[PDB]
């Protein structure tokens, strides 16, 4: 069958994939552009209104002397414009971490010990429903105790909700279903019985705090949030006095003793509480993506899936704004999710795994890196050097290093079985790279690539660390784009090899398997075409507040 | 001496040990045994061997519930404990027969490390402890097991935990009482980011050596912090010594004569009847069936009142055997010792200010805890600069098992080493026989 | 010295950028006032500006390595430090990025080399980097199909070359003779506008710019096939993997 | 003793001083010079009384373009030094005769302080050394002029700023070498938050003094992380010696030999030969055309290799007298010296990949800055052990004045008092001279 990424390539360009030669310097710069036409009239009129020059297609160099082309969103049909990927015009996206931001998870089982024992009275389903009845009510920010509450608009906080989740069959089902993540439902069987062992019967709240507030505010709100209406819901659904001392002790259950943060706090030169994306690791970024309960019986799609939605967040929202901001990192990181490039090369390096080793049946070991990482990196060059097509979509040697080494690394743990190995493939395939074409990223890609492979089995003290546990504040991963999305399909790929329900936190993976979302976590790269094709509906906008 | 102040010293069993000691021996700038037990709190570290074995065992590393499947490594860590301390003991050691100490504990489970003070000699601050302990104990593990390459993380990741993504050591199976530099709520507030938990822990609930172990720290932190330098210190050393550390016997007469029957407003009756015998304070004018105290010593006051706030929270919370109204003791007996005297409450006010919000942040929605969460780098409890959370431990040590999050719930690795060093355990005894022995030096 | 491995072309070209006893080929003669002019940090004629006084009018207390360190002509004079950037073509430029900051740090002293995917600078002081300048423009360091002098907006490594074999560059600074067969430079390296443009001569043809690369592609000389190379680039990487691990 | 190893040592003018010194007596475990140099940087600040007097007069106070209008007080601090600077000594000191200096510069526009030692025996980190000072300097100020009550509030924060609502001391008029606990990338990182200016700043631009100073920085930094415990300590102190020490006097050949006419290769190629001729590398194998190096000591090829990274520094930003290509240099020297040999780069690659980002974030819009900005706790320059930022303190104090961000901009006041300290201005020195007392103790 044609390579994956000959499709998008025929849609792009004129000449045919493998063609040398085009000529340049005709189409009429911005003209030729749809988008930019959009963009070019829209600064005329912003302008205009508030009496100060905006968007000018006149200013610095003029785009679009080659072509400015279309990108295929991958294992999608959908071709748009970059522009209608850049987090900022992609409704989706943003959406996307918010709902990130806007979760915690939070056990009952310190709350039910302190009613249990200190309070002295019972717990069963019947008590816990009514306590998640509660928590609905108030969760969005309304009132159940004091006279002369004012509260938020229930309509503005619609996507503010809890859930639970347990092990036990027997207790989840006599909870109210409407407030059940049910696991069996949603992960298919030896997926279930796996993560209901791990969660045996603790039972634990999965809290949505509202987007218009996440928004207003930022990621460390969330644990907070979540705990005050827990924490009034308790009161009022278990007849509490309204402030007593073992008040204070759900207080510190619900935002210290067992709540789970989606990201920890950052280091002062990139100041951040948690919930941000810095904060997130790898290992939980690869059990947000839903990918792995839908589409377990092809690993390659559940790692590419992870990638799509790290290199995302992490390279456009996160270091593209977060820590940077401007035009941004669009298309840094749409290179690991448009055109099915990635996908032509990781399924090339799954195959050739399949056959030689059978997949997570390779030695874990060096010998099974160099086989591996090399084979795959020289197939995913050799593309780029017969189709000259693909060398001028994937322009930035930044963008093919990750592509290609993303390939290998994954590669690598298909056949091993183990992230750490796959890692060590990853920083291969850069030096392989670097010297093949005597280039590899921008000036600055390739600092955590050369302290790599020292760094991979390294056990000191901020070097040492499973991959699945490191994330952006790794110290040698903390600045650069091209990574940090790849690793955490990295992560992924063994576990999805191995037929794993999770990689890092079987919490975390039942957290979003939730239809309730905004987001289909389910579907990430179908929602991201969704949004560039401003076919997303967000939560937390202010339409009902404002003018009409 | 720069003071002219002398202080009798008693023994937690209210007898004397020494007389008509100057105030200055007691002070953390000159008491060798103070400086022993900050640097003893610098260097020793609490190793969970049975922790890392479970660990890696189970691929439990990296924080609450996370697990890495397929990464399972299964060590005989605790029965070779004895090789595996030897070869760690070699690795932090400085020289041969140096103050190193590494001892095993429960069988094997547990490792007491003490890190060799000249490394901190040449540290600027006392993260050495768990970064050296950390290092040596992985690298003993993977020579004893001959750990590969390929697998060698693992027991990097069950010994520190999530650390450098977090900034934390989340998910580690070692413990100190100090907690990370980056969490200092200001610079110098390092010796106050020790849970009361652990300070009652270590001193196996004693109530004077809680109390004395809390006020040690607390005080040495207001040095640190540049409190206690110049107008200030005078105040900081009296506190330390009548407050935390019995002096003149007066936190103990007091708990003696309030013990059967009183409450915090006749302990607070005693006190000003004990200041006015000894002429701390006096009638500086009558009002109406009323008379208005004043004093020509105000830091003494401060001593005496907050050795009468001490006794008060022994009183009213030992009299409970609950620590929860150590927040409200801390309260009224400023509040009514105000309007009492005429005169300003313990700490000026501070200690009521701080006693307002810990009241409400141990009985609220808000944040908080029980009381042995707390400490005096906790936002709620940071603001009395040093009379506030010595009563809190000593209401910790009187809790008969009121407390959800208890010492044995937060603290039980911290008590299984920490209790084991003498100095830790009973340190009123420790820095009363060092300042008897440095009292004609001062 | 060695330089690089390997038994290929493009291996024993990279070791000959590198070596500064081999004589780069001169390809085309360029005057001092066009390299000056394609620079573009200076006027012909304009004297040397200063970042700080001559060495000699400044009062250095003592330091051995400054004694033992003979500072380049217009470190003495106190010139700015400038820089020439250039972008290379993946088809078969005979420089490419690493080749040069590798080739520029062996070949020539006072150097700041960057290497880029699209650009690779060096920045020195400024009559010095004149000097160097020339040699980079005139010799096989420089095709001027299918290498380009880029100060910005340098788009056109990855590209598909045009009708004329000309890389791409948004601002075409480099404009193909068709009556010549010759290429001009009309712009300087920042892209503004020459009063008189400098012949930069023929485009090398397809069996030279073979000869000369220093790019590995399978429609050229396979990296893979240069087996020799590929073997020192997996030993390096797997004893700086041991190396971290516990120093065997 | 542990390693069996010797060095020569020499002086910064590469004459020999002694012969066949134990590799350990460099340790910053067991020299004592290192000792005093790490504790004087924790202990010593710089007060600058003319811009707390001018801060007071405008009241220009809490960081940058603020002023409080009404605020102003006119105060005479720079007139009365003598008797403000005695009197903040006196509380400043523990005893009369201990190791505390206070001193005044520049005609009482400036004080040298040295918080006594034992301050810092009692605590746990290093913040007693600007808060100590900042409120002896405060109250000696207040009790110089009377200040009264309702006004002192603006002496505090001419001193020391917007803090605490500003976690730093924003706005403060006296300085440090070393920042606040907080700002630690992570535990045991503090000696590594120290700008390169600094460090050129107080060894007067002496290249050699600078990479020492920063060395000794470094690597004992190296040793509070844990990162020279155990299997890697060796490596480190081979580290300390060849490229920070001058040991053997390899820097200073190699750059006797490269000074006149060389570049980066050419010190590469001294560096692999002498390598060679000494027996730390050998021929392992042959390809066509190509010698394959091995080694039986990787630490000490490392040693070697760090040491001609030092060399190549010197003459290619020595050649240029322009300090911007260390990034460049600490890039391609470690890029060609493995692609010369087949055999790792120095620390492993880590330092070619920390110049790969410094590189970029030394020309970029994103971040970073000039060369001296930057620190070995910068998040860009913290990726390798010890073995790349001393290179950048030696490329800056061989700049002749290309950088806007220079010693002169960000460091004056660093510079006119810790330049007073001779171990802090000429550490190769003294370091050197303890080694030599102490050799034949370990
Ligand atoms: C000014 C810099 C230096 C710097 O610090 N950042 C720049 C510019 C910056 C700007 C460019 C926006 C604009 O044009 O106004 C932004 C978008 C960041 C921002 N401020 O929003 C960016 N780069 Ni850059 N930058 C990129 C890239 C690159 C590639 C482009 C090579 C090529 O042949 O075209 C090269 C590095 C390399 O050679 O490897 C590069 C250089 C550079 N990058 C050179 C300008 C190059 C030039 O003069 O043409 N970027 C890429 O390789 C692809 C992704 C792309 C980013 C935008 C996105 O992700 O959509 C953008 C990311
Ligand atoms: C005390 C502290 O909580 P913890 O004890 O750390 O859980 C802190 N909250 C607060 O200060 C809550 C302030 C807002 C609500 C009460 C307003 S009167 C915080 O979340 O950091
Ligand atoms: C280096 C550091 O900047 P400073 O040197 O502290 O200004 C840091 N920025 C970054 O790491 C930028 C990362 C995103 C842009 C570059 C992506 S390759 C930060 O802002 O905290
Ligand atoms: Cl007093
Ligand atoms: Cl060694
Ligand atoms: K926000
Ligand atoms: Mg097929
Ligand atoms: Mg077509
Ligand atoms: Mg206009
Ligand atoms: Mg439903
Ligand atoms: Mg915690
Ligand atoms: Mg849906
Ligand atoms: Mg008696
Ligand atoms: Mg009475
Ligand atoms: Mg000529
Ligand atoms: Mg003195
Ligand atoms: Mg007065
Ligand atoms: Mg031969
Ligand atoms: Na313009
Ligand atoms: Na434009």
């Amino acid at each position: 069958a044609d390579k994956l990424f000959i499709n998008a390539l025929k849609k792009k360009f004129e000449e045919s994939p493998e063609e040398k030669k085009t000529t340049f310097y005709t189409l009429g710069g911005w003209k030729q552009s749809e988008r930019k036409t959009e963009f070019v009239n829209a600064g005329k009129e912003v302008a205009a209104k508030r009496g100060i020059p905006q968007y000018n297609p006149d200013i610095g160099t003029p785009l679009g002397q080659r072509v400015l082309m279309p990108y295929q969103v991958s294992t999608t049909d959908t071709y748009v414009e970059g522009d209608d990927l850049h987090f900022v015009n992609n409704a989706a996206m943003q959406q996307m971490w918010d709902d990130i931001r806007r979760t915690v998870i939070v056990g009952l089982n310190h709350a039910h010990a302190v009613i249990e024992k200190r309070l002295g009275k019972e717990v069963t389903p019947e008590t816990i429903t009514h306590y998640l009845e509660t928590v609905n009510h108030a969760m969005p920010g309304a009132a159940v105790v004091q006279e002369h509450m004012v509260e938020t608009h229930p309509a503005l906080v619609a996507d503010s909700y809890v859930k639970v989740f347990t092990g036990n069959d027997e207790i989840a089902d006599e909870i109210d279903p409407a407030f059940v993540i049910d696991i069996n439902k949603q992960f298919p069987e030896d997926q279930a019985e796996t993560l209901k062992a791990e969660v045996g019967d603790g039972i634990w709240q999965v809290v949505r705090i509202p987007t218009i507030v996440s928004r207003t505010c930022d990621g460390a709100t969330t644990s907070r949030w979540s705990a005050m209406q827990i924490g009034m819901s308790m009161i009022s659904a278990y007849k509490q006095a309204a402030g007593e001392a073992a008040t204070g002790d759900f207080a510190y259950a619900a935002k210290h003793a067992e709540v789970i943060h989606m990201g920890t706090y950052l280091p002062v030169r990139r100041a951040r509480g948690e919930n941000e994306p810095g904060g997130v690791p790898f290992g939980y970024l690869a059990d947000i993506c839903q990918s792995s309960r839908v589409n377990y019986e092809d690993p390659v799609r559940v790692s590419l899936d992870v990638v799509a939605t790290g290199a995302m967040l992490y390279d456009q929202i996160w270091l593209g704004s977060y820590m940077s901001g401007g035009v941004g990192f669009t298309q840094y990181a749409t290179a690991a999710y448009t055109d099915n490039i990635l996908d032509d090369f990781t399924y090339f390096g799954k195959e050739y795994v399949e056959d030689k080793y059978g997949l997570c049946e390779a030695p874990n070991n060096m010998d099974t890196v160099l086989d591996v990482a090399t084979e795959v990196t020289f197939y995913g060059l050799e593309q780029y050097e017969e189709y000259p097509a693909l060398l001028e979509d994937q322009f930035g040697g930044s963008q093919r290093a990750a592509v290609v080494a993303a390939a290998a690394g994954c590669s690598t743990a298909f056949a091993t079985g183990n992230a750490q190995t796959g890692l060590s493939g990853w920083y291969l395939s850069m030096y392989l790279h670097k010297e093949q074409h005597s280039r590899l990223g921008f000036y600055g890609y390739d600092l955590q690539d050369q302290c790599g492979a020292s760094n991979v089995f390294s056990i000191r003290g901020d070097e040492g660390l499973p991959l699945e546990l490191r994330g952006p504040n790794y110290p040698n991963y903390a600045m650069n784009v091209g990574h940090q999305g790849e690793y955490a399909g990295i992560s992924q790929a063994p576990h999805a090899a191995r037929g794993d329900a999770f990689v890092f936190n079987p919490l975390v993976k039942i957290a979003f398997a939730d239809d309730n979302l905004v987001f289909d976590f389910t579907n990430v790269r179908g929602e991201f075409a969704k949004g560039a094709l401003r076919e997303f509906e967000p939560a937390g906008e202010r339409a009902l507040i404002t003018p009409a | 001496a720069k003071f002219e102040d002398k202080v009798d010293l008693y023994d937690d069993r209210g007898n004397l040990v020494e007389e008509q000691v100057p105030l200055e021996a007691l002070s953390p700038l000159r008491n060798p045994a103070i400086k022993s037990i900050v640097q003893g709190i610098k260097r020793t570290v609490a190793v969970n061997l049975e922790g890392i074995e479970n660990a890696l065992k189970t691929a439990k590393v990296g924080g609450p519930a996370c697990k890495i499947m397929g990464r399972e490594l299964d060590l005989d860590i605790v029965g070779n404990a004895e090789s595996i301390a030897a070869a760690a003991k070699e690795m932090i050691q400085v020289t041969e027969d140096d103050d190193t100490n590494v001892e095993l504990l429960g069988g094997g489970k547990r490792a007491l490390v003490q890190v060799p003070s000249a490394r901190f000699d040449v540290a600027a601050e006392y993260s050495a402890a768990p970064l050296v302990t950390a290092t040596a104990f992985v690298q003993a593990i993977i020579n004893e097991f001959d750990v590969s390459m390929y697998d060698a993380n693992m027991v990097k990741a069950a010994v520190l935990g999530r650390y450098p993504q977090s900034v934390e050591y989340m998910g580690a199976n070692i413990a100190t009482m100090l907690d990370i530099p980056q969490k200092l709520e200001g610079p110098g507030y390092a010796l106050r980011n020790i849970m009361v938990n652990h300070v009652v822990a270590a001193t196996l609930k004693n109530t004077l050596q809680a109390a004395a172990l809390s006020t040690i720290l607390e005080q040495t932190a207001m040095f640190e912090m540049g409190d206690a330098v110049g107008a200030f210190e005078r105040m900081h050393l009296l506190g330390l010594a009548y407050q935390g550390m019995n002096a003149d016997n007066l936190v103990f007469d007091l708990v003696k004569a309030n013990g059967k029957e009183g409450t915090v407003g006749s302990v607070i009756a005693d006190l000003v009847e004990r200041a006015l015998e000894d002429g701390v304070i006096k009638v500086e004018k009558e009002l109406t069936d009323y008379k208005v105290y004043g004093t020509d010593d105000l830091a003494m006051w401060n001593a005496y009142a907050a050795a009468g706030l001490m006794a008060a929270t022994m009183v009213n919370q030992g009299a409970a055997r609950a620590a929860q109204g150590v927040s409200s003791t801390l309260l009224y007996y400023n509040d009514l010792i105000e309007f009492e005297t005429g005169l300003p409450s313990v700490d000026f006010g501070k200690v009521e200010g701080t006693a307002v919000g810990f009241s409400f942040f141990s009985h609220s929605i808000y944040g908080g805890g029980g009381p042995g969460i707390f400490n005096g780098n906790h936002i709620v409890t940071r603001h009395s600069k040093g009379f506030a959370i010595p009563c809190v431990a000593a209401a910790m040590a009187l809790d008969a098992g009121t407390q959800m999050f208890s010492p044995e719930a937060t603290s039980g690795l911290i008590k299984e080493v920490f209790s084991q060093v003498d100095e830790f355990r009973e340190p009123l005894k420790y820095v009363v026989e060092a300042a008897a022995e440095i009292k004609n030096e001062i | 010295a060695q330089y690089y491995p390997g038994t290929t072309k493009v291996a024993q070209n990279r070791r000959n950028f590198c070596n500064p006893e081999y004589e780069l080929e001169k390809l085309r003669e360029i005057s001092d006032e066009d390299v000056v002019k394609i620079l573009g940090h200076r006027a012909p004629g304009e004297e040397y500006p200063s970042v700080h006084p001559p060495l000699e009018e400044m009062d250095e207390p003592e330091d051995a390595i400054r004694e033992m360190v003979e500072p380049i002509d217009g470190a003495k004079a106190g010139d700015r430090v400038r820089y020439i950037q250039f972008t290379d073509s993946m088809y078969f430029a005979p420089a490419q990025p690493y080749v040069r900051s590798r080739a520029y740090l062996c070949r020539y002293r006072g150097a700041d080399a960057g290497t880029l995917s699209g650009r690779q600078i060096i920045e020195t002081r400024e009559r010095d980097l004149e000097k160097i300048s020339k040699e980079l423009l005139e010799t096989e360091f420089f095709d001027p199909a299918r290498s380009g002098v880029r100060g910005k907006s340098v788009h056109g490594h990855s590209l598909r070359l045009d009708e004329d074999g000309m890389m791409f560059d948004m601002l075409r600074r480099q404009i193909y003779n068709k009556d010549t067969g010759r290429v001009e430079m009309v712009k300087n390296q920042i892209g503004d506008e020459l009063d008189e443009p400098v012949d930069l001569g023929e485009p090398l043809d397809e069996e030279t710019l073979m000869e000369k690369t220093t790019i590995y592609r399978v429609d050229g000389e396979a990296y893979r096939d240069d087996v020799e190379a590929v073997e020192i680039m997996q030993r390096i990487h797997v004893l700086r993997s041991q190396g971290g691990f516990n120093l065997e």
